């Protein structure tokens, strides 16, 4: 039995080893009583607007749709404190830690953005913090390794499986089952066995939230559509959800298409994958015709979680929410525009939802629409990668 | 079906039993058939079966190893279940559960594969990311098909989890004998609620740990990573293997009587 | 003649060659009528707000002053578009340029920072951006290059001198005499020949405007000191000249002492040099006992001016504001210990004025003082910096 | 003095002044000292020579690398007043004007530095970062020392600026071919304000540029970077150096008769 519903649908549920039940219990009821506590909500709102800098502006983009009639506003969540949304619920889940009396921070990482984030409010926070990074990730992600550890995190390889981020996942909820006691598990995106999806969609809620009232001070008007990458599906939605009731508007989530979908090499499980039950969750996954899980491809490091959040599956399931997905020349394109018409480097996970904007200014150029993408990072860890490709062709 | 007669003429023998773990397929599929033939050889009761999976979250390194092993070889789900058949045709009467990962037991139909675990002969299917919170579709399925659900009793447990386990559970209950991976009073409660004998699991390595857990009131023990280190560390040796198998098992049987 | 005073006491001044003079003339009348436009002050607030993130958090220290009795808020520039304060006025010195009807931008960079600045702004804004930077700094920046490249600006190295910095700053005054018509040279620094000294200052006076406010709303009373780096003295210049009536407010200025003042391997020309006159300005500089210019040495790329602003060496002169020196050693500590204890980066440059932040509460502990560290940018940009330090450490 | 001699003869020879620039100490002392008695030698009815600084932003990339060499060979300020001393002892009538930058001349003292030119007998004195505007102390230790302050006339000037370079100059007023670093109704304006006479700089190359100059109403015509063209093409050749040296000279001064 639980407080809240641990289902969107059919998509959730808790499928974890019995032994790991009592910490998700505990994580449940931790949160729906910090969410009733004013002192809790005052510290949380503080640490957002005076560390991390929320509010996050709103930008017009005032030379991308030239020549068209899409209005295009950039949600800059590039612009808080450690470069990605990723802050956000970090902070959320770090005093969630402390409240339940937990001392020590565990986190799994794939491009380490998460780790980063969990590390630095870990220093802030005062809880000792370890990361779990499959080994292949840490050879590719030095900078972040090393970020990690300037702030005091643990950083260990994981070696096992295909040795990046599902395994990074396992890593961390085998330690889990056995340090519940003094230890929080920091998951890092919207999926995951209950209350993960609840919670990370609750403290990323702001995102949405601000743009509300930012595009109706703007515009007077809500979006005709609010545009997200989905890795795992957090920033997507944080973006979501203050408009899921708001029925005129659209809610568009971009998968990594990586190579093309009918290449076999993407990510894209909610619409080309097939349920399964893994990582404590039912939902859509990257797995072979046996059921063994496989690992999601993206030319963008951060769209590598292999699954999707459960909340997304459902309100795909229901029509609420459209998903699509763009590949690694569409997000690679939608990059190189946005640094040069606008000044802003994207993050290349970003630069997938600024791809399936673009797609939709470009292919119907006389379509009155206003638009929100959420850039959900800066791209500056990105410059290399773009440099070597771009030097290779 | 097999467990109940198991426990019944174990209980006449005054016995515990002794039930070992190992990955099908690991090292590969015919010196596996062995290694398992070897460890019925030497005094198992019953068996408890890995189907190789991709991500095993409840492992420890050890076992983690032993299912890269049996993929390094090739390992299906399905050739699983051809050596399940085989082992079965074999061996009539030893019980034979297998230790599952949810998705294995949810791709193709739950209702399907407790049918395939029937028809093969599986006696017991416990699936490890499954809380007996998420129990019901699995717990249906295998008592359509004369399998025993298998749940966890872990140490950190209430009076509402043992009734639960004790009420849904069939075979054996699975006595975890303490939090985190593979690598006393319960007993008591269970006994007191009828619930399927209890079996001790998680770091069994000694005979005495054996001898322990019959004295507890433990119908028996289960024993995996101390099983699965003797196969990774004979790798070269194939019969000598099966020569360390059979000491241990003999031992950890003999601590059961 | 002019309409402003081009002189800060002795120093600062206009020597620039002859032909140079209208350029600076026309700039000063642009900026006058700009200042007195509300237009324009509307568009300038509106692209700091909205595009740059303006306002920028004023975050307050909760661990690095444990066991003292030293209040240290942190003003975060490193969360402003860009990742540095250099942001702020590129894009007035963008707008004032378009105002004169200018199409083209030339800057100079060092640490490639404010070039970076220049190129987001140029490409946000439609000006044709050329950068200069020396040749020694192109293959050190090899990141910030790329990052001017891919916003569309045309980077330029320069070999001449020593490839650095003044060399760079000499040839953008070159091409500036011969295209002044067409072109703008976007100076990145409170230095150089009048106006610049002072647009600079009044397009980076928002810092310590805001950092008034937030330090009334959140303490009631004005800090004991503000202190922060200086290299040509921008973002220290931004960030005292609100508080300069203030007279109970100390301004702290910190060059890089490098390697030790007595080494002779610094860049602290205002209280180690001798005046000079150089780059359109009289100004303290590093020079021979000839009169030759030579190079500011810093571990810190950006507090490579070989001078410093006149208005700094004016407020030195008449007590207003005391200057001080770090050691590269002592900003390297000042990183770890920010990024262990408070979980953000800062930026090498930035990690000076914090070094004389933690001496002042170090030295004398039980000293009552509330201080504002201004933070001029993110030190995202020296992570291979300082692990290479540590590495052969 | 030496300016106002040399403009009364050239006017009773109804010629123009040619007047090259070189940097002292470029490539060397001694090969400078050389080249600057074979310019003399040429025609050259007076010279330009810079003092090597490390900022010379007024100078195209021909004299940038001049300052380069000379650095190359070691040349200071202090030598280079040695080098003037021994050419005014050579030659007495010539006039020498100096190239600076702001920062040389300051250094030390301005009235200093003038004091210097007056002893080892230099005509004038041009500060290339030094407008009008700021140029207060610098001609007035200048005409202190009887030292001709060297004011620019820039092609996009004023009346104003017109009448201050009029009123502030002495010895020659430097009339810029155009805008830019170193690579017509202004004359009869300076004039009608009694200015120095004008002298031309900026772009000369060739003997028609000269020829044109002196039709248009100026005084004479400057030359560098085609002069230190000369020289940077023919280091490893100092005799034939020398030789081309004297060749365009000729030929520039030749145009100015
Ligand atoms: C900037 C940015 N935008 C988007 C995403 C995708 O995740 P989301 O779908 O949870 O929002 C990530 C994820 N990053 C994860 C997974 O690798 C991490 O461990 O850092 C990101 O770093
Ligand atoms: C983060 C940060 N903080 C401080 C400074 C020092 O300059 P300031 O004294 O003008 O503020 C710089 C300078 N950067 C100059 C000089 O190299 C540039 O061309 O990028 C900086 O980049
Ligand atoms: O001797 P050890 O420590 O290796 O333990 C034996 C391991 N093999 S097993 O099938 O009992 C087994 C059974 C259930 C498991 O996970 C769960 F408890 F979460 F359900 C993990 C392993
Ligand atoms: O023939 P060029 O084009 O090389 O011109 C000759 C250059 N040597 S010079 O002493 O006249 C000379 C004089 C003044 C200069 O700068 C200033 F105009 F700003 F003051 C630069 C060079
Ligand atoms: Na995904
Ligand atoms: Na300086």
């Amino acid at each position: 039995t639980t407080l809240l519903n641990p289902y969107f649908g059919e998509f959730g549920g808790m499928y974890v080893p019995q032994i790991l039940m009592p910490a998700l219990n505990q994580l449940e009821e931790a949160f729906v009583s910090a969410q009733k506590d004013p002192e809790f909500q005052a510290q949380f709102a503080d640490l957002l607007k005076n560390y991390a800098g929320r509010p996050t502006a709103l930008t017009k983009c005032q030379n991308i749709t030239a020549g068209t009639r899409t209005t295009l506003y950039l949600k800059r969540e590039d612009l808080l404190h450690g470069g990605a949304h990723k802050t956000n619920q970090v902070l959320g889940q770090a005093l969630l830690a402390k409240r339940m009396g937990k001392s020590e921070i565990i986190a799994e990482t794939g491009a380490g953005q998460h780790g980063v984030a969990s590390a630095l409010a870990s220093a802030l926070l005062g809880l000792k913090c370890r990361i779990y990074m499959g080994a292949k990730d840490v050879e590719r992600q030095s900078p972040n390794v090393f970020r990690m550890r300037l702030m005091g995190a643990e950083v260990i390889p994981v070696h096992s499986g295909s040795a990046t981020l599902k395994d990074a996942c396992n890593e961390a909820l085998r330690d889990w089952s056995g340090s519940y006691e003094t230890a929080h598990y920091m998951l890092g995106t919207a999926a995951g066995p209950h209350p993960y999806p609840t919670i990370v969609r609750e403290f990323q809620r702001m995102i949405g939230e601000e743009t509300k009232a930012q595009i109706l001070d703007k515009e007077g008007r809500l979006p005709d559509a609010v545009i997200a990458c989905v890795g795992g599906g957090s920033n997507a939605i944080g973006m979501f959800a203050d408009f899921i009731n708001d029925t005129s508007v659209g809610l568009i989530g971009v998968e990594p298409g990586g190579h093309g979908i009918e290449t076999g090499e993407h990510g894209a499980p909610l619409k080309h994958g097939r349920v399964g039950i893994y990582f404590g969750m039912k939902a859509p996954m990257m797995q072979t015709a046996d059921g063994q899980i496989e690992e999601s491809y993206s030319i963008s490091a951060g769209l590598d979680f292999p699954s999707v959040g459960p909340q997304h599956a459902y309100l795909n399931s229901i029509g609420r929410a459209d998903y699509v997905s763009i590949t690694d020349d569409e997000a690679l394109e939608a990059f190189k525009t946005l640094c040069r018409h606008e000044g802003i480097i994207p993050a290349l996970e970003s630069s997938h939802a600024l791809a399936h904007a673009l797609k939709m200014m470009r292919e119907q150029p006389e379509k009155e629409q206003l638009l929100v993408v959420n850039l959900s990072g800066r791209g500056d860890k990105d410059i290399f990668t773009v440099h070597d490709i771009l030097k290779a062709r | 079906e097999r467990y109940e007669n198991l426990f019944a003429q174990l209980n006449d023998r005054r016995e515990g039993a002794f039930v070992p773990f190992v990955t099908l397929g690991d090292p590969g599929i015919e010196q596996s058939l062995k290694i398992i033939d070897t460890l019925i050889d030497a005094g198992a009761d019953a068996l408890e079966l890995g189907v190789p999976f991709s991500d095993p979250l409840a492992d420890g390194p050890t076992i983690q190893n032993a299912n890269l092993r049996a993929f390094a070889a090739g390992v299906t789900p399905a050739q699983c279940f051809e050596m399940l058949a085989l082992i079965r045709e074999k061996h009539p009467t030893i019980p034979i559960g297998l230790l599952m990962y949810a998705n294995l037991v949810f791709n193709n139909g739950i209702d399907a594969f407790y049918a395939r675990c029937e028809q093969v002969g599986v006696d017991s299917v416990l699936v490890a990311d499954v809380p007996v919170e998420e129990s019901a579709p699995f717990r249906q399925a295998a008592l359509r098909h004369n399998i025993a659900p298998i749940f966890i009793c872990p140490p950190n447990a209430d009076d509402d989890l043992l009734r639960q386990v004790a009420s849904y559970g069939r075979g054996y209950t699975y006595l975890l004998s303490r939090s985190g991976v593979t690598g006393h009073h319960l007993i008591e409660k269970l006994k007191e609620y009828h619930a399927a004998p209890a079996l001790q699991g998680f770091g069994i390595s000694s005979p005495e740990q054996v001898s322990a857990a019959v004295r507890a009131g433990a119908a028996g023990a289960i024993s995996g990573s101390a099983i699965v280190k003797i196969i990774e560390k004979n790798l070269a040796s194939p019969k000598q293997m099966l020569a360390e198998l059979r000491s241990f098992v003999s031992a950890m049987k003999a601590a059961s009587r």
